[PDB]
C-alpha cells in the first residue's frame, strides 16, 4: 500500500554497444509485456510499456538562469555526458 | 604642464569605464552598450521605443529568448514570472476561435464550390492556429489585484507581448484563484479602471455558504482587421 509503482525509473548500466541496442527496442519495437507469479503460470498478460526518461524537465543537472534557453543546454548535455 | 597629466588621466579612466559594462548602466537604455543589446534585441531603430510606451530597458531580462526565431511556451512563462514572481503559468496550443465568414455556403450551378476547399456550414469557421491559451495563477491577494484589469501586472505584461510576440499570435488571458481574493460585485455611478466587467470579473457575493476560480482577464490583439481598404484606382502592372 506503501509501494510507489507510478513508473519504475530503469537505468541501463551497459556498455554502449548493447545499451543503445537493448534501449531502442525497450522502447520501440515491443509486442507484448507479461509477469509471472510464483504459485501460478507465467503468461499474466499486463498493461504496460517503455518510455525514455534521459529527457526530463524535471532534473535540468544544472541551475539553470532564468534566462538561459533550455534547447541550448539540452544539446551541451548531449555531447558532454551520454549517459544520462 | 598640468594639463598634460590631467587629461591623460582623464583619458585613462574614460577608457576603464568604456569596457565595465555595470559601471554604465545607469537605470535605463542611455548607454551605447545598453542600446548595442536592444539592437540585437531588433529593437535598434529609433522611433520604436514610441510604438510600445514602456520602459524598453525591462525587455534586456529576455534577451536570450530574442534571439531564438521562433516564440515558445517558455517565454511567455518567463514573461508572467518576471513580473511577479510566484504567480505561475501554464500555457495550451491551438486555444480555437471562431472566425464569421465572409459569405455563407450555398450551391450553384455555374460557379459551384469544390469539395477541395474542404468547406463548412456558413455561419462560423473554426481556427485553432491562431491563438494560445496563458492561464496565469496567484497566492496571494497583492498579486491577483496586479493583475485583475485596471492593475499594474495586467498593463505590463500586454506592454512586453506588444513586443515578444508581436503580431505573430493572439493570446487569450486568464486567472485561476481561491474565491476568496476576489472582490464582490458592486455597483458605481462612475466606471472606473478597477471597476468588475459584466463578463469578465463581475462575480456576486455569497451568502455565507474557498474553491478556486477562473476569471478572464483580457485578449492580447495588436491587429484590430477594420475596415479601409479603400479597394484601389491602380497597381503594380509592370509586364516584365
Amino acid at each position: 500500500s506503501q509501494v510507489d509503482l507510478h513508473r519504475l525509473s530503469l537505468y541501463l548500466a551497459a556498455e554502449a554497444p548493447v545499451s543503445s541496442t537493448l534501449h531502442l527496442m525497450m522502447t520501440k519495437r515491443l509486442a507484448a509485456l507479461y509477469l509471472r507469479l510464483p504459485g501460478n503460470d507465467e503468461r499474466i498478460r499486463i498493461d504496460g510499456w517503455f518510455s525514455p526518461g534521459g529527457f526530463a524537465e524535471e532534473d535540468r543537472l544544472w541551475p539553470k538562469g532564468d534566462s538561459a534557453f533550455s534547447g541550448y543546454q539540452l544539446l551541451l548535455e548531449y555531447f558532454t555526458f551520454r549517459e544520462k | 604642464l598640468d594639463i598634460f597629466s590631467h587629461r591623460l588621466i582623464t583619458q585613462y579612466y574614460r577608457i576603464w569605464r568604456k569596457y565595465s559594462y555595470p559601471a554604465t548602466f545607469e537605470a535605463g537604455g542611455q548607454d551605447k552598450t545598453s542600446q548595442y543589446l536592444l539592437g540585437l534585441a531588433r529593437l535598434g531603430i529609433p522611433g520604436c521605443a514610441q510604438n510600445i510606451a514602456t520602459p524598453v530597458s525591462r525587455f534586456l531580462a529576455l534577451l536570450p529568448l530574442m534571439l531564438l526565431p521562433g516564440r515558445t511556451a517558455e517565454g511567455l512563462t518567463s514573461l508572467v514570472t518576471l513580473l511577479a514572481p510566484g504567480t505561475q503559468a501554464r500555457v495550451w496550443h491551438h486555444d480555437r476561435r471562431r472566425i464569421p465568414l465572409k459569405t455563407p455556403l450555398t450551391m450553384r450551378v455555374h460557379h459551384p464550390v469544390s469539395l477541395k476547399s474542404r468547406p463548412v456550414m456558413g455561419d462560423h469557421a473554426t481556427d485553432v492556429n491562431g491563438q494560445v491559451l496563458l492561464q496565469l495563477s496567484t497566492q496571494t491577494g497583492s498579486e491577483v489585484q496586479g493583475w485583475l484589469p485596471g492593475g499594474h501586472l495586467y498593463s505590463d505584461l500586454l506592454a512586453l507581448l506588444h513586443v515578444y510576440l508581436g503580431s505573430r499570435l493572439d493570446v487569450r488571458l486568464q486567472l485561476c484563484v481561491e474565491r476568496s481574493l476576489l472582490p464582490d460585485a458592486r455597483l458605481s455611478c462612475r466606471p472606473a479602471a478597477g471597476s468588475p466587467q459584466l463578463g469578465r470579473t463581475a462575480v456576486m457575493r455569497t451568502q455565507a455558504k474557498a474553491r478556486v476560480m477562473t476569471i478572464s482577464l483580457g485578449r492580447y490583439q495588436r491587429v484590430q482587421e477594420h475596415y479601409q481598404r479603400k479597394e484601389t484606382q491602380e497597381n503594380g502592372d509592370y509586364r516584365w
